[PDB]
């Protein structure tokens, strides 16, 4: 039995930790809702 | 039991101890969540229970209580926030600019941060405070690392 606890409330934070790049992936998604690399 | 917008956590007692399997946004009255993390399977929050309502194994979502009410979407632009939960660890806002998966029925917007699998469900934000997805599902790259896509459902 799965069960739910709340975790903070949903707001933008200005001066947040900015990391990860941007990348531009060509991709498929199947009938199972599974992504995979196309090339 | 508790049903005040914000994030949360989805947790289970299955497996050894109390282990959190996913997160999902509370946003008026309806519980939005990832397919994967719960299978479509009952919620309870507290003595309460929170029945399925809408879901999609392909899209990859699930609302409980209610149809999908986020419908903000990614400019294509603008840096976004991703409202990580991890487990066992506080919520945090880690702001980062979207990369694009490329796809045969159009384009998606796709965060690249390494979180835990049991992390998805969590929300990405625009600079207004809105949910413009759930980050969660995606593809992993030749660096081992993973990259999900800015998930959103559609509003009725
Ligand atoms: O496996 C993941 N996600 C998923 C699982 C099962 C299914 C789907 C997506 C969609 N169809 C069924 C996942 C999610 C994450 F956030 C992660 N972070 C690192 C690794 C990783 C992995």
């Amino acid at each position: 039995d799965m069960y739910i606890e709340r975790a903070g409330d949903i707001t933008w934070e200005k001066d947040a930790e900015v990391t990860g790049n941007s990348p531009r992936l060509d991709v498929a998604l199947d009938e199972s809702g599974d992504f995979s690399l196309v090339e | 039991g508790e049903t005040t917008d914000g994030v949360y956590r989805v947790m289970t007692r299955r497996l050894l101890g109390s282990t959190q399997v996913g997160v999902g946004v509370m946003q008026e009255g309806v519980f939005h969540t990832m397919w994967h993390v719960t299978k479509g399977a009952a919620l309870r929050s507290g003595e309460g229970r929170l029945d399925p309502y809408w879901g999609d194994v392909k899209q990859d979502l699930v609302s409980y209580c209610g149809p999908w009410k986020l419908d903000a979407a990614w400019d294509g632009l603008s840096e976004v926030q991703l409202l990580a939960v991890p487990p066992g660890e506080r919520a945090k806002n880690i702001q980062t600019l979207p990369g694009i998966f490329k796809t045969k029925d159009g384009d998606i917007g796709a965060v690249a941060l390494d979180y835990p699998a049991g992390t998805s469900g969590s929300p990405i934000l625009d600079k207004c405070g809105r949910v413009i997805g759930l980050y969660g599902n995606g593809v992993v790259i030749k660096n081992g690392s993973y990259v999900s896509a800015i998930t959103q459902g559609k509003r009725e």
